[PDB]
């Protein structure tokens, strides 16, 4: 008679609640502040005057074990107020994660929280299962990392990953130091969450990126405002679509990394010829930097150019696919079966 | 350990389950080929084959209603079926009024749909 816990370590939030929820109940910055013993997520933001902030998980990995441990102390303690040694606990990892990293997170869950029982998810897995499936391709970009995972018949196929060389930060990053060509100089932790805010509001993908340029510059329709706390008011242009072009380009960045088009196409081929239709036909979106306004379109376009015609393209894109990872890894530990899937603490112990 | 599991596959025939509340649970017989547009199913077609052997496919097939919850099990029941079948089971996904002339085919009478079906576990 027990309900688990489910906790996505996202490299930019970290999502939080219980089994059988249709979203998580604790949302908080992936942030630990120790003075300049610690404080973790929006209270270390809000005393970042007083401390040295740190992000314990660096595009999707854990490199801070030790500040990773406060992030879940927090997460049980202060988010949900639930003994974890008391809870099974579904944990999530990103795609290729190395097992080492596995192992010290379990480690951590099973000998210093006393979970009694845990089960770790890939994030991409889970997001599929969340859009009702069991095959496709599932690009996820959240803040930290970008991935492209091609599942067949319910698993990922490992030697088939592939990473964009770029996420929602990089965009943030991108948008402060174009909107220098304006005037703005933001540049502080706290304005780049200012700006971080400007991009999910005012920001959306082209169709046609060199077609949207020409058709901006013919008017100030382009031209939207946003209010800033202070209460200025800044009008952004053509740097709403700009600042996510950088998915598809990545040279706008100085990367050479290929695009999300690209990168997708890619990772499909490595796939054996005879399950391709089955990935083409079910590319899935997740995560925050999926939530642009014409990403389908877009995607659709640009993977179509460059898949053979034979083929038959279709993105999904959730509208909940900001918090597909989580809400999968809820229905899998909601789960009748989900008691034979976990690992036990006396098993761990044992091993 | 799962009772639905252990009944799974063992004769030919056809076996379907439709999600409730996060568990599978047996449809009526005498229900088979008329689907609730509200819900999601797991179906799972068990051939003899020539040498006697048996053959596997599972479909999951989702409403134009159905809730997130439902689809997303239906999913995981038919990954969960298959690993308990050794992986030898053809998964197929079904949409309400996309199915496979395979899935059709299993009822005489044809697909039909209701309105309707069991609460969301969510
Ligand atoms: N509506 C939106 N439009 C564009 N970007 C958005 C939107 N909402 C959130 N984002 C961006 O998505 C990112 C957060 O996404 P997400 O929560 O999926 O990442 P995460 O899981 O913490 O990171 P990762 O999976 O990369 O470790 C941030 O960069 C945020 O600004
Ligand atoms: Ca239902
Ligand atoms: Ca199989
Ligand atoms: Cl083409
Ligand atoms: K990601
Ligand atoms: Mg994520």
């Amino acid at each position: 008679d027990v309900q688990a816990l489910v906790v996505d370590n996202g490299s930019g939030n970290v999502k939080a609640g219980v089994a059988g929820d249709d979203a998580p109940r604790s949302v908080f910055p992936s942030i630990v502040g120790r003075p300049k013993d610690a404080f973790v997520g929006d209270e270390a933001q809000t005393k970042r005057g007083i401390l040295t902030l740190k992000y314990p998980i660096e595009h999707g990995i854990v490199t801070n074990w030790d500040d990773m441990e406060k992030i879940w102390h927090h997460t049980f303690y202060n988010e949900l107020r639930a003994a974890p040694e008391e809870h099974p606990v579904l944990l999530t990892e990103a795609p290729l994660n190395p097992k080492g990293n596995r192992e010290r997170m379990t480690q951590i869950m099973f000998e210093s929280f006393n979970v009694p029982a845990m089960y770790v998810a890939i994030q991409a897995v889970l997001s599929l299962y969340s859009s009702g499936r069991t095959t496709g391709i599932v690009l996820d970009s959240g803040d930290g990392v970008s991935h492209t995972v091609p599942i067949y018949e319910g698993y990922a196929l490992p030697h088939a990953i592939m990473r964009l060389d770029l996420a929602g930060r990089d965009l943030t990053e991108y948008l402060m130091k174009i909107l220098h060509e304006r005037g703005y100089g933001f540049s502080t932790s706290a304005e780049k969450e200012i700006v971080r805010d400007i991009k999910e509001k005012l920001c959306y993908i082209a169709l046609n990126f060199d077609e949207e340029m020409k058709t901006s510059e013919q008017s100030s329709d382009i031209e939207k405002s946003y209010e800033l706390p202070d209460g200025n008011i800044i009008t952004v242009g053509n740097e709403r679509f700009r600042c996510p072009e950088a998915l598809f380009q990545p040279s706008f960045l100085g990367k050479e990394a290929a695009g999300i088009h690209t990168t997708t196409f890619n990772s499909i081929k490595k796939c054996d010829v005879d399950i391709r239709k089955d990935l083409y036909g079910n590319i899935v979106l997740s995560g925050g930097t999926t939530m642009y306004e014409g990403i389908g379109e877009r995607l659709t376009r640009d993977i179509t150019t460059l898949a053979p015609s034979t083929m038959k393209i279709k993105v999904v894109a959730p509208p909940e696919r900001k918090y597909s990872v989580w809400i999968g890894g809820s229905i899998l530990s909601s789960l009748s079966t989900f008691q034979q899937m976990w690992i036990t603490k006396e098993e761990y112990d044992e091993s | 350990e799962h009772p639905e599991f252990l009944k799974a596959g063992k004769e030919p025939g056809l076996q379907i389950w439709r999600v409730e509340k996060f568990d599978l649970v047996p449809v009526p017989p005498n229900l088979y080929g008329d689907f609730f547009t509200g819900d999601a199913y797991v179906i799972l077609k068990t051939v003899q084959l020539r040498q006697g052997q048996l053959q596997y496919d599972l479909h999951y097939w989702l409403g134009n209603e159905c809730s997130q919850d439902e689809s997303g099990a239906a999913a995981i029941f038919t990954v969960q079926l298959d690993d308990y079948l050794n992986g030898r089971a053809v998964q197929h996904r079904e949409v309400q009024g996309f199915e496979s002339s395979t899935f059709s085919g299993y009822f005489k009478s044809g697909l039909k749909y209701k309105k309707g079906g069991v609460a969301s576990g969510f």
